[PDB]
């Protein structure tokens, strides 16, 4: 819970909704982050590993930008099914244990 | 005093080619990195939960094992296995990202 | 001392096309003589290169009548020789039996109409990068095209060029493809004075660079 | 030697660098024609089997050396043991062309018949991998299609092959030992 | 050439026997292995 | 050893470049062939350097982080308008890629213009060197300059469907950032199309 990330963010179908990760030069400044997606009845899934990369099977929508001291997970056009809790994964030099984001749980509105 | 050990049979992604690590989702949305083991056998543990677990991998059986010290009110969690790219992890906390 | 030949194994049976001759059976026969007999053609493509044969169109007619409604896209048709509009011309009649082709495919347009109604037509080869040929004569003016008038001199022949990634193109079209292996070709009637249903008679012909290859026998 | 190295300039040093001498090399065996001339068994298909490379098993010699180069060119010599007349077609023939039998064929002659079928594909040189559909290779990289009522085996030998643009080769996996340690053939006892 | 080692004219003509080749009016890796910087780079004793 | 590159009107001069490395050829093969029957028309307003971002090479990326780029990637200027409004084209691609290192943080990047990119099983990465490549190591050279000629099954080919070259960049030694070296080094590769031609003009809407 070292990373603070938006505790909640609201979205709607059609427009681009991104999610910052609030970090610092300790962990997000020099180390790359990860973005995981978790549904209410399902476990984790990896959306953006290595921050800017996208693994096999993820729709072209999701884009990962680490530009700046706050990583941003940028979705092209939110969809009614992509409504899930997103997590932040990054490595901090100060503490051996890695920091994990509390969550962002989207909405469709 | 309920020492537990659990394994997940790896389906493809050979351990020499890709190194696996365990990670648990603590009661609630909380997440915590339990350790990782590089393809060659060298491991990197969570220094906080350190000395309480053992992660041993076998290339023949195509499985991986995790032997935690014991269970408490906090130890209960949804456990999961990972297949990281970059089979050897440069840093222990570094793997959490991939 | 018999010569040990050591006959080989695996090959020796006949091949349907196998350059070989057979053992003759009847003596010398001096077939009846014909010298400079008229009309000997030696290359099938030599025939198609000379004779311009017509195309097919709506209702099965070779002439592309001026459209009835607002239109100036007379007919469009693909270039692949197994094409509907090109189904009856001799060039497709032969190309059916070949696996690939190359080179240009000349066209013949010859205005057949009264001498009192001039008209100015265009032909435009739209290479295959877009999903549909443009229904506007100007909007398709960009691609390589010719635009010709119809006066005392009547027959204009626009030589479809050959541009394709592969050095040879297939003649039969894949069922998996929905576009054509080659671009389309459009005949736009940009202007007609005296709109009185005057017809064009359009024909196909093989160009100097045309060459087919790899003959096969498809059940036609 | 201590060459700059970072440029990835091709540097080769010899044993001469310490009072050695380099003996003469005869590399008439590692040649790419002489190593592609041999037969290699392609998996057989009972009905309308299509003859083309990239169907051989990856670890066989010709299969691997083939996947070792992106763009390969070669004419084929084929050896099929079929049970009825066997008909071949060029590279762009409709699948219904196989029944005409006026196109090239070969009747049952005792054992396996050996053909030579030249390189017919229209592409300038084939490929062992194709980035972007136009993973499956496009429909145009086959040589022909050979159709017999039942095909038992197909052997394929590439003549006058020439390769281009080398690729990785991936020798066998090893596990926590000094060397692979495979039982090499030994005399009787 | 390749593997063909019978010292005799191929009975079938060449155009029928193989696929005849054409050109348009080399050996990069051999040139690369040849132009190689060999020997030591500095002084010697 | 200043190298002063140039293409069209844009230049690039790196005082640390170690040397140009031609891959697979020193020059491109003939251009006017049976395809297009001589309708090709060399275009020379597209020979330009255009930047393209790449992965931020970080202290922790372990051996074998292949960040590929496929070429031609989405260019929005003259080359983009050109590949939009022309059916067939061809190019050689004198790529150039930079990593500004502080010269105190060790690391060895390997850039390589691999043709016809297929996926790597991570065993192929051990000997990925076969393809034309340059080593980028902050130690001696912050810049690699590769030039490769267009090679594909065809003379020309729609860049929308068959993108032959893909600049891949493997990371052989993790960036070790010492007391004074940079924490995070980004890699910006400038790719310039060379000897570009076109054909098959397409009716634009």
């Amino acid at each position: 819970a070292v990373l603070t990330q938006p505790s909640s963010v609201s979205g709607s179908l059609g427009q681009r909704v991104s999610i910052t990760c609030s970090g610092s030069s300790n962990n997000i400044g020099r180390y790359d982050v990860g973005w995981y997606q978790q549904i209410p009845g399902s476990g984790l899934r990896t959306i953006i590993y290595a921050s800017k990369n996208r693994p096999s099977g993820v729709p072209d929508r999701f884009s990962g930008s680490r530009s700046g001291n706050t990583a941003t997970l940028t979705i092209s056009s939110l969809q009614a099914e992509d409504e899930a809790d997103y997590f932040c994964a990054t490595g901090d030099y100060s503490s051996s244990t890695s920091v994990f984001g509390s969550g962002t749980t989207l909405t469709v509105l | 005093s309920q020492t537990l050990s659990l394994t997940c049979t790896v389906s493809g992604f050979s351990l020499s080619d890709y190194a696996v690590g365990w990670v648990r989702q603590a009661p609630g949305k909380a997440l915590e990195f339990l350790g990782s083991i590089s393809t060659g056998g060298n491991t990197g543990y969570n220094p906080a939960l350190k000395s309480r677990l053992s992660i041993t991998k076998d290339n023949s059986k195509n499985q991986v094992s995790l032997s935690l010290s014991s269970v408490t009110t906090e130890d209960t969690a949804t456990y999961y296995c990972t297949k990281s790219i970059h089979s050897y992890s440069v840093f222990e906390y570094t793997y959490m990202q991939y | 001392g018999i010569v040990p030949v050591a006959c080989s194994a695996g090959y020796g049976g006949l091949v349907t096309t196998d350059p070989k001759t057979a053992d003759p059976i009847y003596g010398m026969v001096y077939n009846p003589p014909r010298t400079n007999y008229p009309g000997r053609f030696t290359n099938l493509l030599d025939v198609a290169e000379a004779c311009p044969t017509f195309l097919c169109f709506d209702d099965g007619k070779p002439y592309v009548v001026t459209r009835a409604d607002g239109q100036r896209l007379l007919a469009k048709f693909d270039v692949s020789l197994a094409a509907k509009h090109m189904s009856n011309t001799y060039l497709s009649g032969i190309a059916q039996y070949y696996a690939q082709y190359s080179g240009t495919i000349n066209l013949h347009f010859m205005f057949t109409g009264p001498t009192d109604s001039k008209a100015r037509y265009m032909v435009a080869y739209v290479p295959p990068g877009m999903e549909t040929p443009p229904d506007t004569p100007e909007e398709a003016a960009h691609c390589i095209h010719a635009e010709w008038d119809t006066g005392l001199n009547s027959k204009f022949t626009f030589s479809i060029p050959y541009v394709s990634a592969a050095d040879y193109a297939y003649t039969a079209s894949d069922v998996a493809e929905t576009t054509n292996v080659q671009g389309w070709v459009c005949i736009y009637q940009i202007t007609h004075g005296k709109a009185e249903d005057d017809t064009l008679v359009v024909s196909l012909s093989a160009g100097k660079d045309f060459e087919l290859r790899l003959p096969i026998d498809p059940r036609s | 030697t201590t060459t700059t190295g970072e440029s990835a300039d091709p540097v080769t040093t010899t044993v001469e660098n310490y009072g050695g001498e380099t003996q003469v090399q005869r590399r008439q065996h590692t040649n790419v024609g002489f190593i592609m001339d041999r037969f290699v068994k392609i998996p057989s298909q009972s009905p309308t089997h299509v003859i083309d490379l990239m169907q051989t098993h990856q670890h066989g010699l010709v299969g691997a050396l083939l996947r070792a180069a992106t763009y390969y060119f070669s004419d084929l010599e084929i050896v099929v043991r079929h049970d009825d007349n066997l008909t071949w077609v060029p590279n762009g023939a409709p699948e219904t062309a196989l029944h005409n039998t006026s196109n090239p064929t070969a009747y049952r002659k005792g054992p396996f018949t050996r053909l030579a079928l030249p390189y017919t594909a229209p592409h300038r040189v084939l490929a062992t991998v194709y980035n972007g559909t136009t993973a499956q290779l496009p429909a145009s990289f086959n040589f022909g299609a050979i159709r017999a009522t039942v095909i038992h085996e197909l052997l394929v030998r590439m003549k006058r092959a020439e390769l281009y643009c080398p690729r990785p080769l991936l020798a066998v996996e090893v596990t926590s030992q000094d060397r692979h340690k495979q039982r090499i053939i030994a005399p009787a006892k | 050439s390749g593997n063909t080692g019978s010292i005799i004219n191929n009975y079938y003509m060449q155009q029928y026997q193989n696929s005849m080749d054409t050109q348009l009016g080399n050996d990069w890796f051999s040139k690369l292995a040849s132009s190689a910087f060999t020997g030591l780079f500095g002084a010697l004793l | 050893r200043i190298l002063t590159t140039r293409n069209g009107h844009t230049t690039s001069t790196t005082q640390s470049s170690v040397g140009v490395t031609y891959g697979y050829s020193t020059g491109e093969d003939h251009v006017s062939g049976p395809n297009t029957s001589g309708l090709e028309t060399r275009v020379t307003q597209a020979e330009r350097f255009f930047k393209k971002h790449l992965f931020d090479w970080t202290t922790d990326k372990a051996f074998g982080h292949l960040e590929k780029l496929e070429l031609p990637t989405d260019h929005k200027g003259v080359y983009g308008h050109l590949v939009d409004s022309f059916a067939y084209m061809r190019n050689g691609w004198d790529v150039e890629v930079s990593a500004v290192g502080n010269q105190f943080n060790g690391g060895c990047l390997l850039v390589a213009m691999v043709p016809e990119y297929k996926d790597f099983t991570l065993r192929e990465k051990y000997q990925l060197t076969l393809f034309p490549h340059q080593f980028i190591s902050p130690r001696t050279n912050m810049t690699a300059h590769i030039t490769v000629p267009y090679l594909g099954v065809n003379r020309y080919d729609q860049y929308k469907k068959h993108k032959p070259w893909t600049l891949v960049v493997m990371v052989l030694s993790p960036l070790t950032v010492n007391n004074s070296g940079a924490g995070q080094i980004k890699v910006y590769a400038n790719i310039a199309p060379t000897y570009v031609h076109v054909a098959g003009e397409l009716p634009s809407k």
